[PDB]
């Protein structure tokens, strides 16, 4: 098993971009699960920002899809998520999570590399960070 | 590759080369026999939809008397055993006369000539369909007529023998 | 546009209790495999229950979902006070999108 | 009538109901339903409808073979309709269900709208499965094989019991048994090693 | 299974678009009745693929973009596939084989009566010549002779 | 020439360009190139070349499948040539690029000599374009398990219709034969096919 | 779809030698019986000439790999062998039904012409091979075969 | 014994051995242990037991084809073998073994009340197609019984070997992997939309 951690700015101002990179330890990243950022403003239910695959692609909430990239590094065994044009609606706690889906595009994609995988897909965020806190403010 | 299912001897009634279909084969009519002089074509030619069929009947029958019956009904033989039974490109060549517009058989009534006097019959060929409906005996009637001068022709080297 | 689920949801000491997650008849297809998790105040949300009543290791067998066409719901059976929390039910979408509910706050009494 | 004066033209109607303990045997009902029987006990119901069943883009058939729960003859006809299907590349138009052991299967033939489309080859596969007049569902009828097309949304293949449907057209065989041969024609690679 | 198709038309023409530097070449019943038995005839699966085209193109509707589905479901009844397979297998053994592009025949000089075409062989990059399968020709001529003297028999 | 003094010998050369609008027809322009048309519009060309062309070891098939911007014959040609080889187990022998509904396909023939993945791509480009394939090949005939050629790559890319072949006619021969043959050489990569 | 490989010369026919039989010295049928199986769809025997012929033709035409390929006959076997006649004796097997194994066969022989006929296969239904006695009506038949193929070739 | 007189009845059995440089040939030596030989130097064992050999569930197709350490021969023999097994669904049942060029399948046929629609029966049909000549003996009843076929035995064991003169209960034939070639794929199922 492992751990995920946030790090990054814990303030930014408005119109300018939000960089939050989340390291994992004890899980490798090249593993076939999905790596993706949940949101959750102060006070308000949980919004899923997105996730990414070791194959690089990425999938986004439609509201959060002109303003947001996800990018995947796995040699450092790291991801981050990339959030222009903050506004004060911004301001939430973000969370990481290890996310058991299967997308058929990544699926079909790989299976001359990686070759068979699992059938155990819980379809849900298996694991999260701890959340890191960020406040859009002058 | 290539049909090879040879009809068993069914019935006795006719000479045992022949071949007949009871009353459970056919709708709406009795036992009919037909003489070996025609079921004998069903082992060399590869354009007979009537010996598909009989070929089919017989392996029905020999498959649900001899072989030992699952609890639920298993298509594994017939997907085993199709090609050794029909020929599936006549199946393919009644598609492609379906999809032309061309007259073909869709594998349910058939015509053949009976002898008046003799009892001999033909080898049953199938009566075409097209535009939703058969074709009215008069648009094949040159098969027909054909079909009659192949049975005169089939006594006369019997005559010669 | 999100998962209905209802507000509140309260009970007393070993008794069972439900909550909803509705889904609108025009996104049924986004309605699919629906798990639930567990906010604690000031912690991050912990997976209780995914697929239909599959859930991690550790978590007890009190916790058990089910789900019946635009409907899911999660029933804690036998509750004590340690199970107040915020329970938010999400859907996997067909277009590779989780969605979330709107929130649960359960009060034991 | 009567032939070169001592010939008598008589005909045959094969009782093609018999040939059921073997194989599938198919026939039509109507404009919008056909079916394909598996034994005197079961079968499948393929309808052609404007109204859709699956609303999810799922069809996870790996999971349905580890529980098995389904009838083998069934998914054996179900596995033989798919693979004979010319051309499929659009893996979202078809969506499947198999909770329980049922079997019900989409095909969504308005996800890809004329001609040497998805839709055609689905149709294609169709009306050969269901040849015992399945003709007067498809438009045109007659004429068209890479440009068929029906005024119907969906494609509908589900579990259902025997009940004597043949009203149109008579019970056969020949659809099915003519699948079996042309199975593995015409599919794409997706993959470098299959 | 075996090739099914038959072809649509006595005998059979073949029309100055279908050859090279030819003009109408028709051949009687006697010998293109031959094609619907024989499994071993590369000519008879041209015809059959010739006049599939024909039946195609004249019948069925065009798509806008050329599909190339029909032929993959309709060849097994139009050729004997392992008649292709054979020719191929005498090519790699150094057999002289048929590429299916020319074809001879007998014809009687004063009756018009015609052969079915046999195949024309290639070896080491060019046609046999002709020596090299008289003996062949040879016996097709004993057939078509036996042939007529079956006409006398009758 | 006159046999039996009755009967003359006359040849036959059939057109087979009159098939152009119903099957595909393949030829052979010189050693290193050879063609397969479809329509009098499109077509591959096949290339025994040394220069590579991908140099990457991409190919999604996957993703063009969705896009759907290929010609769809042109995709059936190159399924039925792919899944025509004897024994292919080696997945980085073949590369490809499917960008903007372009078909370009690579096998790298460099994995060399007697039955292996190169040899079988050759007996595969043999039976397609076998009118006049023997002349690209080390050994024009006896030879099957060793079938080698000096070139390093073949490459078949979608182009356009035009007067290429010269050394053999065009012929449907090697797609119609391979369409037999499509699936009976495969090996399984996973349990549950 | 249908077999094609037209075997090879040894007046035709064909000729079997010792290394192709089990305790047997060289034995050759006439182009007479041969010949049938240009056009029979239906013989074992005939489906074992092909391979017997097409193995020989093969390991002395080819060049030969280091280690076997199984490829030739994976490719070559649809038009050697009918490979439904197989399933064909599968089908006898299974059902009870005395099946050809492709072991024996018998044939008639002429004892002061020594014409033969096409050899037709000798059944198993026990894991052993019929007595004669079961089939013994083929026998008669094929005997009345060759009196019928000698009397139509007298009356040429 | 003469027929009509003058017809001698004679009998010819074929050395099929002879075949053994262009095909594979099949036999029995006894009813737990066949052999299917490619050549004079390799060939595979089909042994019938109740012995485990392998006890895990991985099998791992993709690596051995990556590394192509193995016999081309003997993989075309198991990958025929596995693609004419009809409703093959339990991929639990099967695993195997191929590290360093080895070749060691295992079917568990105890994966298994009518006992007919399994796995098993599929394992079994396809075993006793392969083995042709002597695979009857194998099997509860020789004859009478297709969908329902079991044996005593509860595990199928393909695994790679030298040659041997083993065909003690039936002689060598090519048949029954002459007959399986054409029905690859025939009765197998989709596992995927795209395949
Ligand atoms: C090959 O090509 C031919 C030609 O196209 C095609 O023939 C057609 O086959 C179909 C299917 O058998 C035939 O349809 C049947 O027709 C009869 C007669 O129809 C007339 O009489 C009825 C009386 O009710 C009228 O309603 C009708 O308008 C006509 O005047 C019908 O009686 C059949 O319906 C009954 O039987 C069906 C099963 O066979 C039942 O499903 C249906 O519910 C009906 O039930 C009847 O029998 C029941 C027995 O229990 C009884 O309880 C009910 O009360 C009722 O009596 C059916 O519609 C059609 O007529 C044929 N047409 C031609 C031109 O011959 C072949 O089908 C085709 N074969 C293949 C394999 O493709
Ligand atoms: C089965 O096996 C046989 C035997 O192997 C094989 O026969 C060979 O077929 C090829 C393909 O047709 C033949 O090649 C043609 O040969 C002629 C004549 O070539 C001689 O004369 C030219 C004169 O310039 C010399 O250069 C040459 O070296 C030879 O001496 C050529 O004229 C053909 O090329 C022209 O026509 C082609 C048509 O496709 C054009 O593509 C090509 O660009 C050339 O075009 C020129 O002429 C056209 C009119 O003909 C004109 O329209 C163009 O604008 C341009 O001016 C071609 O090379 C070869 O000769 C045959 N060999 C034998 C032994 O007969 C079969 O092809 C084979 N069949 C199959 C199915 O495999
Ligand atoms: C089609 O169907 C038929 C009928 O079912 C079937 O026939 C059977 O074929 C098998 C395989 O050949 C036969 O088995 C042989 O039988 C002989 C005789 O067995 C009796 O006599 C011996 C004498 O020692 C006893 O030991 C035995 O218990 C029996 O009483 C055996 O001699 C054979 O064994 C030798 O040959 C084998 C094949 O080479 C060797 O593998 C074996 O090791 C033996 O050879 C070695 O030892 C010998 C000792 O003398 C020595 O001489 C040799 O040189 C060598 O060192 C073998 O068991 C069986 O009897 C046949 N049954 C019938 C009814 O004929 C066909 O095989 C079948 N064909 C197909 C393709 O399916
Ligand atoms: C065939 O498909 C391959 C997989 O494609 C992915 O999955 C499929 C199903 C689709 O979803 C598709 O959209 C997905 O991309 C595909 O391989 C992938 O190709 C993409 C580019 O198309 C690669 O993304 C690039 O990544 C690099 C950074 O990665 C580097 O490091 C990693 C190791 O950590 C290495 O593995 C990589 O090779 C790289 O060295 C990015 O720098 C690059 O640009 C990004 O950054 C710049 C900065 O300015 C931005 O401007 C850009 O917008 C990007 O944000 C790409 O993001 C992806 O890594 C690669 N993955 C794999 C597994 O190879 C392949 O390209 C396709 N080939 C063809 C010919 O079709
Ligand atoms: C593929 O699709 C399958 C069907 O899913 C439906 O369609 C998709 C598109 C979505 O819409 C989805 O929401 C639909 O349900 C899907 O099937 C599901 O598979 C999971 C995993 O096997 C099942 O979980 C199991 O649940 C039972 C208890 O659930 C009961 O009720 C459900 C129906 O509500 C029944 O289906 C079940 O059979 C049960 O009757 C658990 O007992 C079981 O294991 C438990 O016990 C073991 C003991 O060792 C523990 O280890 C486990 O952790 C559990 O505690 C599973 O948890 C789920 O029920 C099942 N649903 C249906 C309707 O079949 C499948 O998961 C999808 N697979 C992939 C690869 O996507
Ligand atoms: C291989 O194994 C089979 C089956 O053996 C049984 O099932 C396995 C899955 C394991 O659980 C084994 O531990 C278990 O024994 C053997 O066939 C079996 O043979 C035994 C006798 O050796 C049979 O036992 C009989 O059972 C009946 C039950 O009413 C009793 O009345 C009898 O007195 C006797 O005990 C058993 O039924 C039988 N089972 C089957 C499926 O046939 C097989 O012999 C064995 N082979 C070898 C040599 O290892
Ligand atoms: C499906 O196919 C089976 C097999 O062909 C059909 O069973 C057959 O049904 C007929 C009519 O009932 C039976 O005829 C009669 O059977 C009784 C009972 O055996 C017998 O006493 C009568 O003398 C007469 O033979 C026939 O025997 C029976 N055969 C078998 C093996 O069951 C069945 O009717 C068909 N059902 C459908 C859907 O049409
Ligand atoms: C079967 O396939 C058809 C065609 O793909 C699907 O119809 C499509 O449904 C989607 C989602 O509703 C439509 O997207 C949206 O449609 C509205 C229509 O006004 C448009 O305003 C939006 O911008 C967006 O495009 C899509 O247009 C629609 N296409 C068509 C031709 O109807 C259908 O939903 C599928 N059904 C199933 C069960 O999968
Ligand atoms: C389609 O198949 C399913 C699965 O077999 C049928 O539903 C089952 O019916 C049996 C009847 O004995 C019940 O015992 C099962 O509990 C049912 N299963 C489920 C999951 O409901 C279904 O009835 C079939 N469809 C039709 C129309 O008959
Ligand atoms: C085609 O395959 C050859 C052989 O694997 C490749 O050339 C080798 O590439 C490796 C990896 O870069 C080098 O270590 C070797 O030295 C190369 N060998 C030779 C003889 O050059 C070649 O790169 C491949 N081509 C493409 C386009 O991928
Ligand atoms: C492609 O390159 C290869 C070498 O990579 C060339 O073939 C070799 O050339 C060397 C040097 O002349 C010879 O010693 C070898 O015998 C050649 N090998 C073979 C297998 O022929 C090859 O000629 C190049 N191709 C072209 C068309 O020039
Ligand atoms: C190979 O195919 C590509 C893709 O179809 C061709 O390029 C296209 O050409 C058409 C011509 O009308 C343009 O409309 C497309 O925009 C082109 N697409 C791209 C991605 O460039 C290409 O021409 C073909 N190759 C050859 C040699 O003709
Ligand atoms: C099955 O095949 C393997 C692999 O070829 C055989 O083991 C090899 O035997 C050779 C004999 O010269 C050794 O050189 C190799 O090192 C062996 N390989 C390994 C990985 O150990 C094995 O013997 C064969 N099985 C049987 C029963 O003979
Ligand atoms: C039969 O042809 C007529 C026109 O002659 C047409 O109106 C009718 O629809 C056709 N029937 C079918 C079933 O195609």
């Amino acid at each position: 098993q492992g751990t995920l951690r946030e790090s990054g700015p814990g303030l930014v101002r408005p119109s300018e971009t939000l960089s939050l990179t989340c390291g994992v330890s004890g899980y490798s990243i090249s593993s076939g699960y999905y790596w993706g950022w949940i949101r959750q403003p102060p006070g308000k239910g949980l919004e899923w920002i997105g996730n990414i695959y070791r194959s690089g692609s990425t999938y986004y909430n439609p509201s959060l899809k002109s303003r947001v990239t996800v990018s995947i590094d796995t040699s450092k065994n790291q991801f981050s998520l990339k959030l222009n044009s903050v506004t004060a609606a911004d301001t939430a706690v973000y969370y990481c999570a290890r996310s058991g889906i299967k997308v058929a595009d990544d699926y079909y994609y790989e299976m001359d590399v990686w070759g068979q995988g699992t059938d155990d897909y819980s379809y849900a965020m298996d694991v999260w960070g701890q959340g890191t806190t960020v406040t859009v403010s002058s | 590759g290539t049909f090879t299912w040879t009809l068993s001897d069914s019935e006795g009634k006719d000479t045992p080369g022949g071949y007949c279909l009871t009353r459970w084969m056919l709708i709406e009519a009795e036992l009919k026999c037909f003489g070996n002089t025609a079921v004998a074509k069903c082992n060399e030619k590869h354009d007979e939809e009537f010996c598909d069929m009989l070929r089919l009947f017989d392996f029905n029958k020999q498959a649900i008397q001899r072989l030992k019956a699952p609890a639920q009904m298993s298509i594994q033989l017939i997907n085993k055993a199709v090609n050794a039974l029909i020929n599936d490109q006549l199946i393919m060549k009644n598609h492609l006369r379906d999809i032309m517009c061309i007259p073909y058989c869709n594998y349910s009534k058939y015509w053949y000539l009976n002898h008046t006097t003799t009892g001999r019959t033909s080898l049953p060929k199938c009566w075409l369909v097209s535009n939703g409906s058969y074709l009215n005996e008069t648009h094949f009637s040159d098969d027909i007529e054909q079909q009659a001068d192949n049975m005169i022709t089939e006594m006369l080297q019997k005559e010669y023998m | 546009a999100g998962l209905t689920q209802p507000a509140s949801v309260s009970g007393s000491p070993g008794q069972s209790i439900t909550i909803s997650c509705t889904a609108a008849n025009s996104d049924i297809g986004d309605f699919n495999f629906v798990s639930w998790y567990q906010q604690r105040p000031d912690k991050a949300p912990k997976l209780m229950v995914y697929e239909v009543s599959s859930r991690p290791s550790g978590v007890s067998n009190r916790f058990s979902g089910s789900k019946s066409g635009n409907t899911a719901s999660l029933t804690i059976s036998g509750l004590q006070a340690e199970d107040e929390a915020d329970y938010y039910c999400t859907s996997y979408t067909s277009s590779s999108t989780f969605v979330f509910g709107t929130g649960t706050k359960v009060t034991v009494l | 009538s009567l032939y070169k004066g001592v010939y008598e033209l008589q005909t045959l109607e094969l009782n093609m109901e018999t040939l059921n303990m073997t194989m599938p045997l198919s026939c039509t009902k109507n404009n919008s339903h056909h079916y394909i029987m598996v034994g005197n006990e079961t079968g499948l119901e393929l309808t052609l409808t404007n109204t859709s069943i699956i609303n999810h883009k799922f069809c996870n058939l790996s999971d349905a073979h580890k529980k098995n729960l389904y009838d083998h003859a069934l998914m054996s006809i179900i596995s033989t309709f798919h693979l004979s299907i010319p051309n499929f590349n659009q893996y979202e138009a078809m969506s499947c269900d198999f909770n329980g052991g049922k079997i019900s299967v989409q095909y969504n033939l308005s996800h890809s709208y004329h001609c040497g489309t998805v839709a055609n080859g689905v149709l294609q596969t169709f009306m050969r499965m269901a040849w015992g007049g399945s003709y007067i569902a498809l438009d045109s009828g007659c004429g068209n094989w890479d440009c068929i097309m029906t005024s119907y949304q969906y494609l509908i293949i589900q579990n259902t019991t025997w009940e004597d449907h043949c009203q149109f057209s008579r019970p056969s065989p020949i659809g099915y048994l003519g699948l079996l041969s042309q199975r593995t024609r015409d599919i794409y690679i997706s993959r470098r090693l299959l």
